[PDB]
């Protein structure tokens, strides 16, 4: 079963959700956004000293 | 364009074994019981199934 | 003077080119002297229980370095103490020991210019609570069954000199081959070469005899400091020692050869 949700991109902030299905009871489901990371793509202009 | 790997079946004569996953790319297992494995010498196990 | 490590004896005929074969790996040397002690520990954990599953190297550290944990979901669960190699405490803290985390650690050190290594495992099981969580030892390792869900401690501390940067004295392998004549004493031997990593030599004795007696030329590039006695004079005998020392690491070898040489009739 595919389930979406939108969680707070914030570390240390457990989310929790549920799963509804007829004949099958609920499952609870945890997320957490355990750390981040912003990695931009770079090129190397010049060195100077 | 890529190549298929096909490393030599293991094969257990007269006992049980499981899969096991590995980090090759792609990598994929399965195994199968009751195999009977010959070989122009002949049978390579003794056991039926 | 060096302590005793490999002691020997040899003979030999007069006018015969003799090879007394002083060698020690770890009296190799690096022409790079740039801050080449560099000390790295690093965890490696191979989780046995999943069956066949790839080991993971969980986190690094360099002294003089950063403590880098190679995966980013593991950022902040594994943690080593910030002055590890200052005290020289190399345990690991998992933050919340899971199933995943479980599986046997190796704590592993390795001194580069030293070309030296240590490691010691520790196993960690994962137990769902506290009825069964706790520690043993299994007869190679401390094994601890962990309480899943909770911050859970892999002990590991070496505690030697090799392991802290308090100063060394900075030394460097040095070599002195010695030859105790017939009747003299151990530690006042003639001296009869003297070699440094640097590559300093010094030769003593007659210039025949410094001909005769020569160690390798490229010793410290191999790790060997073998002798060379061309034309063996009966002269020529006694205990020959080699005396490898490295204060910086502690090396303190002694390589020996009680070479006796005979004459014809």
């Amino acid at each position: 079963f595919e389930h979406a949700t939108t969680v707070p991109n914030v570390p240390g902030i457990p989310y929790k959700a549920l799963v509804e299905r007829a004949g099958y009871a609920p499952l609870n489901l945890e997320i957490t956004v355990v750390s981040s990371e912003l990695t931009p793509s770079t090129n190397k202009e010049y060195v100077t000293c | 364009k890529f190549h298929t790997v096909v490393p030599s079946p293991q094969v257990k004569c007269c006992g049980s074994l499981e899969c096991k996953a590995s980090s090759k790319a792609d990598y994929t297992c399965r195994v199968f019981g009751g195999v009977y494995p010959f070989m122009w010498g002949g049978a390579q196990c003794f056991c039926d199934s | 003077s060096s302590s005793l490590v490999s002691e020997s004896v040899v003979s030999l005929a007069a006018g015969t080119q003799a090879v007394l074969r002083c060698q020690s790996p770890r009296m190799v040397w690096t022409q790079d002297r740039l801050n080449d002690r560099q000390r790295v520990v690093h965890w490696d954990v191979y989780s046995t229980y999943y069956g066949d599953n790839k080991m993971e190297r969980l986190c690094d550290m360099y002294s003089a370095g950063d403590q880098r944990v190679y995966s980013s979901y593991n950022q902040g669960r594994i943690f080593m103490p910030q002055n590890a190699f200052t005290d020289g405490n190399f345990s690991l803290v998992i933050k919340d020991v899971a199933e995943s985390d479980g599986g046997i650690y190796s704590c592993n050190l390795h001194h580069h210019y030293c070309h030296l290594y240590e490691t010691v495992k520790i196993q960690l099981d994962v137990t769902k609570k506290a009825k069964a969580a706790k520690e043993y030892w299994d007869g190679e390792k401390a094994v601890i069954v962990a309480l899943e869900g909770s911050t859970v401690m892999l002990p590991c501390v070496n505690r030697n000199q090799i392991w802290t940067e308090r100063h060394l004295e900075e030394a460097q392998q040095v070599v002195h081959w010695d030859r105790q004549l017939p009747g003299v004493s151990h530690d006042r031997a003639d001296r009869l070469l003297d070699l440094y990593a640097s590559g300093e030599r010094r030769a003593y004795g007659p210039p025949f005899l410094r001909d005769r007696v020569s160690v390798n030329t490229n010793a410290f590039a191999r790790g060997d400091f073998s002798l060379r006695i061309d034309e063996l004079e009966r002269a020529d005998e006694g205990i020959y020692s080699c005396h490898l020392h490295h204060h910086y690491c502690g090396l303190h070898e002694r390589r020996v050869f009680h070479l006796q040489v005979t004459e014809p009739a």
